[PDB]
């Protein structure tokens, strides 16, 4: 085993807004899924296709480990055929989805007194999102009949808004990191994953 | 596009720019009831001031999306919210008035002192001073004195003023296009468009003037029985043919009736359930009184609170070290933070506040899920009974018995249970009167009827015909009585504790028809009643989001508002009255006059 | 959750017949869904897994079809040794498996 | 492959009990286990499960009152219940657990036992 990183997308220091979130493609090593039962307990463990209990040991041709902070009430929104702010203008997930999402909360480390306003999340957009691609922009999004020519103000508005986390918020808004894994195979031998 | 979808638009960036404003508000408040310092007031001001900002540019921004294009029911509620110009129509040099007179009156009755015709160096000001004077005195003189001395300073001083304040009042009315302002105060209960479910703002000057006409019966019996009770009491000051002073109701201006028992008791050889000794005996603490009022609520099928409102939350005096404000509030901060301030101490009544504290808590949590507007009681009485209801449960001699508070034999006499109706009769049903002359002489005054001149002519007549009380001196017109009260002094709509005392029985009743309840209704605890707990979380989770008739009748089955409840919660208390009202006369006359 | 609904809620045959018992879904949930036999004075026996595939032991009068949303059980020729309840559960999300209420097959 | 339950009885509200599973035929420490309860027209219902390799897994409403464990000295699996309410009522199977691949299933149940509240 070469321990490709999944110590690091689980306690990396910073994690990404809800509108960027960080994709990386991992596939180098020989899985070693005891750690993630490990690591704090978890407010959901919810793999879809595949049995959690049975991991360790099956070959995965390209593993995707997308990381991002929402709030607790948004978090059964991550997950097949659900409809809600977060998944059509933030982040979607296919109907056929084959992974695992894992919730976790970060109050001590991603809250503070003041407030936490490094997060961002859109909130508005002409059209809703296919599944797997992303959408970084900061162009004003029209909401009548008369152009603003980038500027804000009556009927035109930013789309990106912050959370402002405080460490007294309740569960339900309180910070929570959230790890999507996804799973796919192609006609590459496969050459990642265990003996 | 549309201006169905321009509506909508505007409300989701509001929603989410509002919620961060308000929690920040709700934190300097709080923070400030914590500690009262220099910093904590500074702070305070300028979440305020942010939040206050945030509303008016709002308000001016919104007004762009018609009413009438607009059609969802939901949408709508919350343009009509934030559409409200309020008093912005006025010009500039009339709102600075307005705002001078409002605080002029607060002033004026913040510092109230009488100073007594003596020695200038004994001045008495209100709470305390005569708000005790008025709840543990025998005297008559000294009663008398005080109540024309708090009304002669103070009333005259605040007359004059209050005409401006009027007539300001019912310009910005008529500017929002309404038709007074009393009107503009019964625009809570409106809802139109919901087809068999609307309820016109004059339709409230029927159903309060039509429910006040069946509870006459049952007043006009404790009338005549505390008015017999306390002819022994002041021999040779009231007569048995008709109406009472009122500066002899242990109250300053007669709202509530309580201060009257330990003159008025059914049967003083035995005491009343007292837990107070069990407490002590069994070692109570402020945190053993919250966990048992949390166990009460499981066992009615309502969830737990939050690991944050057990450690968020003071629920005993710091002491010396800090400067706290004793005052039992519940706090819905918003984004999940919900929090009680409360000073304990090991009392049956604060045993009792506990649970109208916490079932405002979890009212709050119930609805915790609809839009930042529509979070609130689906009218102003519905907040207040949700909690005054859980209050009665608990004071239940049965529910007592089941967690440890008195030997386990308290054999329940019909001797007392007597004594415990007749009480909450002297807070409950004496005080419905009050409200209804009050809100009703305030609308005719802001109506334009009732002219400048006849303003105190018509306000103690209303006194002699609906409530029983009658002046103990002559007033002329230059008085104001009603502006000695914390209510007409400030803006604050009088008429919501009518409507609530008329909510938590009907609520009562249907909550203990779900439990399977058998026998009279003051014996029922909603304990171990899953059923009635879901009955009632049906109306909570609702809110503002659907008009109030329809909360209404989820949990009583009934259209509209009914007293019928009420009069058989005092169904025992009624029967006794009538058999000891034989010998006595029962009504009173138009008036003697205390004074000939 | 997933909730899983069947119809009929009973259903009544002789000897020989043909039955038929369909199951619904509340999300689409590929082929993953399972049957199970629950004769009465005993345990439930797996029958078909993967939605069709037939599992070794059962007898072949037993077939799963469907795909997508909606899924169907039949059982070509009815025997005296069939009187029992007929579960369908899901393998889409793990590991909170939901099952449904069962259907009665009553033999007369 | 049988499998064989024991703990059956009555507790009063506030109780706790230890019901044991024992397993055999087959490798217990390959194959996972889970527990499965049995109401009166609510069906089937999942309550516990347990894998290879030291992972629990609970439903919502059983969460942080059943620590479910196994020892395999003698292929038995047990279950601890507390704090039991009065919609604990049910009959109680421990069922394998296996796959063909991305298809899970549960195999064996055996017989069951009874566990009633009062
Ligand atoms: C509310 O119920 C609890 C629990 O009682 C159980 O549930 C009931 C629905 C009923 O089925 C009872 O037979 C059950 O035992 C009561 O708490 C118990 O009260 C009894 C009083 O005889 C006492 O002996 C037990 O120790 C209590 N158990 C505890 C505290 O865990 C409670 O008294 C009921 N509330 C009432 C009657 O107001
Ligand atoms: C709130 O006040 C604004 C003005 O400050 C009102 O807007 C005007 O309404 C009148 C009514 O016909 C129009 O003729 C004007 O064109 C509007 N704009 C201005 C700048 O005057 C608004 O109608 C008021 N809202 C309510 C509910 O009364
Ligand atoms: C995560 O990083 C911290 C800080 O170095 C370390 O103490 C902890 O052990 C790490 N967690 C894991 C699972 O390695
Ligand atoms: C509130 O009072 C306590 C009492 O010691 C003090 O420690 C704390 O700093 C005060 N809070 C603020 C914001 O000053
Ligand atoms: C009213 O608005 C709500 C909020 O999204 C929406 O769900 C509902 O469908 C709307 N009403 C109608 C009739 O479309
Ligand atoms: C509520 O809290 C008590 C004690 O903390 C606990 O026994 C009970 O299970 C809780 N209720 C729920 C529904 O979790
Ligand atoms: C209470 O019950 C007793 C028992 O018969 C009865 O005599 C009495 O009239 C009742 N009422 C009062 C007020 O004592
Ligand atoms: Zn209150």
């Amino acid at each position: 085993t070469n321990l490709c990183p999944f110590h690091e997308v689980f306690n990396a220091t910073t994690f990404a807004s809800v509108y960027a979130w960080n994709r990386k493609r991992i596939s180098n090593c020989v899985a070693d899924y005891s750690v993630i039962y490990n690591f704090a307990p978890f407010f959901a463990f919810k793999c879809y296709g595949v049995s959690p209990t049975k991991l360790n040991d099956l070959c995965f041709t390209n593993v995707y480990a997308d990381s991002f902070v929402i709030r607790g009430n948004e978090v059964s929104q991550i997950a097949p055929g659900q409809t809600g702010n977060i998944a059509d203008y933030n982040y979607k997930l296919p109907d056929d989805f084959t992974g695992c999402v894992i919730a976790w909360n970060s109050n001590k480390l991603d809250s503070k007194p003041s407030g936490n306003y490094n997060y961002l999340y859109r909130l508005f957009r002409k059209s809703k999102l296919k599944p797997f691609e992303r959408d970084i922009s900061t162009e004003i999004y029209q909401a009548g009949n008369k152009p603003c020519n980038g500027v804000a103000g009556p009927n035109c508005y930013s789309p990106l808004q912050s959370y402002g986390f405080r460490p007294t918020y309740g569960v339900g808004h309180q910070p929570y990191r959230v790890v999507v894994l996804s799973f796919e195979l192609l006609h590459a031998p496969a050459t990642v994953c265990g003996p | 596009s549309t201006i169905e979808e321009q509506a909508k638009t505007f409300l989701d960036k509001f929603n989410h720019e509002a919620e961060d404003l308000f929690y920040q508000s709700s934190l300097a408040s709080w923070n400030y009831n914590t500690n009262i310092t220099e910093e904590n007031v500074q702070n305070m001001n300028n979440a305020g001031d942010k939040w206050s900002a945030f509303l008016k540019e709002q308000s001016t921004l919104a007004q762009m999306y018609p009413l009438q294009e607009i059609q969802n029911l939901t949408v709508k509620l919350q343009l009509q919210a934030l559409q409200q110009n309020g008093s912005s129509v006025l010009s500039e040099d009339k709102s600075k008035r307005l705002n001078t007179i409002l605080n002029t009156m607060s002033t004026i009755y913040s510092t109230g002192k009488v100073c007594n015709p003596d020695n200038p160096q004994e001045c008495l000001l209100l709470e305390p001073g005569l708000n005790e004077i008025m709840a543990n005195s025998l005297d008559y003189n000294e009663r008398l004195w005080a109540w024309e001395s708090w009304r002669s300073e103070v009333g005259k001083q605040l007359r004059p003023l209050y005409e401006e304040y009027v007539v300001l009042k019912n310009e910005m009315a008529r500017a929002n296009h309404y038709e007074d302002y009393g009107d503009y105060w019964r625009g809570d209960y409106e809802v139109n468009g919901v087809d068999g479910y609307d309820y016109s703002r004059g339709q409230l000057i029927e159903d309060v003037e039509h429910t006040f006409e069946e509870i006459k019966p049952l007043y006009e019996h404790l009338h005549a029985y505390v008015r017999a009770k306390l002819m022994n009491a002041y021999p040779s000051y009231i007569s048995p043919i008709g109406c009472l002073p009122a500066h002899l109701l242990g109250d300053m201006w007669g709202r509530f009736w309580t201060n009257l028992y330990s003159l008025t008791v059914p049967f003083g050889q035995k005491p009343n359930i007292d837990v107070t000794d069990a407490m002590v005996d069994q070692a109570w603490d402020a945190q053993r009184i919250f966990k048992e009022a949390e166990k009460f609520f499981v066992s009615v099928g309502l969830p737990n609170m939050t690991q944050g409102f057990w450690e968020n939350s003071m629920l005993t005096d710091p002491g010396n070290v800090q400067k706290a404000v004793c005052h039992p509030t519940a706090w819905d901060l918003g984004k999940g933070d919900f929090r009680i301030l409360m000073c304990t101490k090991v009392t049956m009544d604060d045993f009792l506040t506990a649970h109208h504290e916490m079932g405002h808590i979890q009212y709050d949590m119930a609805y915790a899920a609809q839009p930042f507007l529509l979070r609130n009681g689906a009218n102003e009485g519905f907040h207040e009974a949700v909690g005054e209801i859980m209050s009665l449960s608990a004071a239940t001699p049965k529910h007592l018995k089941s967690i440890g508070l008195l030997s386990p034999d308290f054999q329940e006499d019909n001797e007392t249970e007597i004594n415990f109706l007749l009480k909450q009769a002297l807070t409950i049903v004496g005080t419905l009167p009050f409200t209804y002359m009050l809100e009703k002489w305030r609308w005719m005054v802001f109506k334009g009827e009732i002219p400048k001149d006849q303003w105190m002519k018509k306000w103690w007549e209303m006194k002699r015909e609906i409530v029983g009380v009658v002046e103990p001196v002559p007033h002329d017109e230059t008085y104001c009585d009603p502006a000695s009260l914390f209510h007409v002094s400030n803006d604050y709509s009088f008429i919501r504790y009518y409507t609530r005392t008329l909510y938590q029985f009907q609520f009562q009743e249907a909550l203990c028809q779900a439990a399977k309840h058998e026998g009279p209704l003051h014996k029922c605890d909603i304990s171990n009643s899953t059923e009635a707990g879901q009955k009632l979380f049906n109306m909570l989770r609702l809110g503002k989001s659907e008009p109030w008739t329809l909360a209404l009748e989820n949990v009583v089955g009934a259209k509209n508002m009914n007293v019928r409840p009420l009069l058989n919660y005092f169904e025992p208390l009624f029967t006794w009255l009538k058999d000891q009202n034989k010998n006595s006369f029962v009504g009173w006359s138009t008036d003697w006059s205390p004074y000939a | 959750d997933i909730e899983m609904t069947q119809s009929p809620s009973s259903l009544s045959a002789a000897v020989g017949d043909r039955v038929t018992i369909t199951c619904r879904a509340s999300q689409s949930i590929g082929s993953y869904l399972n049957w199970y036999q629950q004769k009465p004075g005993k345990a439930p026996k797996l029958l078909i897994y993967a939605a069709s595939s037939l599992q070794s032991g059962v007898p072949s009068r037993f077939s799963g079809s469907g795909s997508g949303t909606d899924f169907t059980l039949t059982i070509s020729s009815l025997q005296p040794e069939d009187f029992a309840i007929y579960y369908c559960q899901q393998s889409y999300v793990s590991p909170t498996y939901t099952f449904g209420p069962g259907t009665k097959v009553d033999i007369k | 492959v049988q499998l064989v339950e024991s703990g059956g009885g009555l507790v009063q509200p506030g109780g706790s009990l230890r019901l044991s599973c024992a397993a055999s035929g087959f490798t217990f420490s390959s194959y996972d286990m889970h527990w499965v309860r049995q109401t009166t027209g609510k069906g089937l219902e999942w309550v516990s499960t347990i894998g290879t390799a030291g992972d629990t897994y609970y439903p919502d409403s059983v969460k942080g009152r059943f620590t479910i464990s196994r020892e395999d000295a003698k292929n038995s699996l047990y279950l601890q219940m507390n704090s039991l309410r009065a919609g604990d009522t049910a009959v109680y199977y421990c069922a394998r657990g296996d796959s063909s691949g991305y298809y899970y299933y549960f195999d064996y149940w055996g017989q069951g036992t009874l566990l009633t509240v009062s």
